[PDB]
DNA sequence: GGACATGCCCGGACATGCCCTATATCTGACACGTGCCTGGAGACTAGGGAGTAATCCCCTTGGCGGTTAAAACGCGGGGGACAGCGCGTACGTGCGTTTAAGCGGTGCTAGAGCTGTCTACGACCAATTGAGCGGCCTCGGCACCGGATTCTCAGGCCTGGCTCG
DNA sequence: CGAGCCAGGCCTGAGAATCCGGTGCCGAGGCCGCTCAATTGGTCGTAGACAGCTCTAGCACCGCTTAAACGCACGTACGCGCTGTCCCCCGCGTTTTAACCGCCAAGGGGATTACTCCCTAGTCTCCAGGCACGTGTCAGATATAGGGCATGTCCGGGCATGTCC
């Protein structure tokens, strides 16, 4: 049958959740994962629903900015494949790591 | 009825004053909210720090002034010392 | 006890993450690392905003206390309050 | 009869909420009378701003109403409030539609 | 005779004496010392007095400069500055 | 009258706890303060001068050097990773930087 | 004027070799110049800036201190 | 024929020389009329005093020393060795400062 | 050498889904009316911090020189920057499934939020003196220069085995 | 078998760390005098710890639906490795030049001290507008439908080199 060229459906992607601005990542996955690390400082911590969208949404901007830097640093290197190496240089670089 | 601090009238008089056909959504209110308090508190905050550096203990309109040159870009800067002058001189004027 | 719930951050989800940030390819070895750094994040960000519901007697985090938390580690958010 | 400051100065931020701000963060012991007025007319120059790009932008997207989207893309359109919010976020207001070149097909 | 310039020295020597009896300090290291411990105070004293500002508390007391402490400082020295802190200030409310 | 004795000495600091009361009120941070204040910033200070005195030293010995130099401050602070981490975007005068090459860069058999 | 070359070669290559490079390509020069430049134009301004508002005619060290503290890169060894 | 050393036994010999040791590097005096001529854009007829140019003259091979240093860690990711300019605009533009 | 016919390549002619444009519904979120009461506005008093004048000396600016380490330039070269090609392998893309993400409704009680009292805690002022800061001496740890020394390294002489006549 | 020429190994010729040593030097540590602010003491405002009540939504549960994750199959584009090229920067040598220390004049303004003055904290009293609460109401989310075009694909015209007479 048909089958689209690797490539343009990637950028159609990026195009789209570009364009766009809902969440990307999910709520209950997230939630629980707060659930899990905060268990580990202190007991029994209950959390408010804006709490835990403000932490989405700052995670969510964290990653799309370190993402980002990830792509241009690769590019930099004549690649379009992004590498964990690639991710260890952009937080060396921007200071955190 | 518990009383809370914020612009929601200000806000909406000005921008009826530059666009009186724009409305504005919650979301869209609190991130303005969000700016002006910053802004405030940014601006004072180095004013405060100037004043003290200089061993002043009263907040006059020549730090503030100072302290909107440091913080805005030029083009900002010029036209917020305008503003600002233009309006204290018309205040002092009508006392 | 909520336990081994990482398996919940799926690689479909990073992938749309990378998709806003404006990457084209992602390796399938990039997102234990992400994992990792997401984890990360959250280990500092807690502790502020735990450190800041206990110093106020209180036990349950509010808004605030993250916008705080955030704020301080120079990640200043809006939209939750000032 | 009472008349506010910013009605003798023709200014729409209340000169005496800000004063009252001014004065309760714990900043300093006295506080001049021009100080909060300056401020306000700064606040009320920056406002100004921020909303016309945003009506503009608004315009450009046929929308009637400001969402946060458009006010996202007048703070990064703009170079210099660009700058001076260089390390904030917005909330639901997404990034700009900026592709790199090299990224683009042949 | 100048102004009165206050300065740590003769407290950082006092220490110094009791740490390691037998050694110096130059002028250079000891305007680091001082840059140190004048930055640590404005961090610790801007942090407690926000501390302080967000949970409406007019007073400063002990518990927000523990809480601030424990914010600036890594895991082993927040704790050994605890535990200092909580032995001296119980010893001198005996007194 | 009692006589006089100080409040370091009743604490056993080192560091004035009367100045540093002084500086605190005098800052600008508030318009009352607490007595335990200044006693815990004495003491967080003259133990994070102690730590600090404590590898520039050794740092000096390992040299065969019997005075502290900025030299031997920058080489203590740069050398433990919490004092590093604390003191992350400090540079210090005269100080230098670490005896450090990349792997890559040495020369090859 | 002509004192951008003051910076000379050599300099260039001396600061470098302290950032533990080991070559240095021909253009490297003149982009170090800019950035230099850039960098002093902000701190100098800043610098000016509190002179002017202390009623000085002179910049002074700890105006300099003041403006590298706001920076965002605190310099130890000078004062304050 | 006259002794020579391969390329790189000097650089590295000169790495730790200077790597060992603090004097500054760059000259006081052109470092100093630069700067009074970069002032003169900004203010005219402005004075400097001395401990003020050596905090300025610090900070600038502090920062200068820091670029580099970021400038070769990227450039050995590429598996490079020679710095170029767009490595110093790549360690600048992730910095933040473009 | 001239004519012929086609192989092949690149620039115009094409059926599916993605983008774009039009429109009905509603609905809940945005815009507007109200009470009041606590903060904002008008007014008097005080005092202390800010505005202004005279000094000085010390801290900066200005100038000559020498001479030497640093700067500018010439030039060999080799190793690193850069272009080109193979590959295979891990990643883009499509599809079924289940797995859980997301929404609607209710529990209720732990926990956030508002108010009452007052007593410990801290602001505020007089006298004092002893710790804390400015000025001077000095000698010892540090800074500058000469001296012998070894070491990982290079080069020349001697030995040994391969090859040709 | 005799002569030849070199590969290679081992025992003397070498630019930086090993100190090793000496001498000067200048500034930090100690001492002394002055001085000003922390103490001690007391009094009085005050505010927040603790109780107590209220009331909001966080947590858990249940239910359902449906978009998304995951595993697999398959094609494929480039990261890495390899090879070749070249160019242009490192290292050394030569000439230059101003950096830096030395020394000395001069002026101007930062800081100090004193005098004055005026501006805002504080308090009092009255009033007005901003914020829960409530309510009307309308622009975008949701949904459906229709036009038009990008795209992997096909076809015709022009170029080029092979072959025959």
């Amino acid at each position: 049958p048909h089958r689209y060229r690797p490539g343009t459906v990637a950028l159609r992607e990026i195009r789209r959740y570009q364009k766009s601005t809902e969440l990307l990542i999910r709520k209950l996955p997230f939630q629980r994962l707060v659930r899990e690390i905060a268990q580990d400082f202190k007991t029994d911590l209950r959390f408010q629903s804006s709490a835990v969208m403000a932490l989405q949404e700052a995670c969510e901007a964290y990653l799309v900015g370190l993402f980002e830097d990830t792509n241009l640093c690769a590019i930099h290197a004549k690649r379009v494949t992004i590498m964990p190496k690639d991710i260890q240089l952009a937080r060396r670089i921007r200071g955190e790591r | 009825r518990s009383r809370k601090e914020s612009y929601s009238i200000y806000v909406y008089k000005v921008l009826k004053q530059v666009h009186p056909d724009t409305g504005i959504s919650s979301k869209a209110m609190g991130i303005m909210n969000s700016f002006v308090n910053d802004i405030f508190e940014r601006i004072a905050g180095e004013a405060s720090r100037l004043a003290h550096y200089n061993k002043r203990s009263t907040i006059t309109s020549r730090e503030i002034q100072t302290a909107v040159r440091l913080l805005l870009p030029g083009e900002l800067a010029k036209h917020a010392v305008s503003e600002g002058t233009k309006a204290v001189t018309k205040y002092t004027s009508a006392k | 006890v909520l336990r081994d719930n990482i398996q919940g951050i799926t690689k479909p989800a990073i992938r749309r993450l990378a998709r806003r940030g404006g990457v084209k390819r992602i390796s399938g070895l990039i997102y234990e690392e992400t994992r990792g750094v997401l984890k990360v994040f959250l280990e500092n960000v807690i502790r502020d905003a735990v450190t800041y519901t206990e110093h106020a007697k209180r036990k349950t985090v509010t808004a605030m206390d993250v916008v705080y938390a955030l704020k301080r580690q120079g990640r200043t958010l809006y939209g939750f309050g000032g | 009869k009472a008349k506010t400051r910013s009605s003798r100065a023709g200014l729409q931020f209340p000169v005496g909420r800000v004063h009252r701000l001014l004065r309760k963060g714990n900043y300093s012991e006295r506080v001049g009378a021009g100080a909060p007025v300056y401020l306000a007319a700064v606040l009320e120059y920056l406002t100004a701003e921020i909303l016309e790009l945003a009506g503009n932008a608004a315009r450009d997207n046929k929308k009637t109403r400001i969402i946060p989207r458009h006010l996202q893309l007048a703070i990064r359109n703009d170079e210099e409030l660009n700058k001076l919010l260089g390390r904030v976020t917005i909330a639901q207001g997404g990034v700009l539609p900026n592709i790199q070149a090299v990224l683009l097909p042949k």
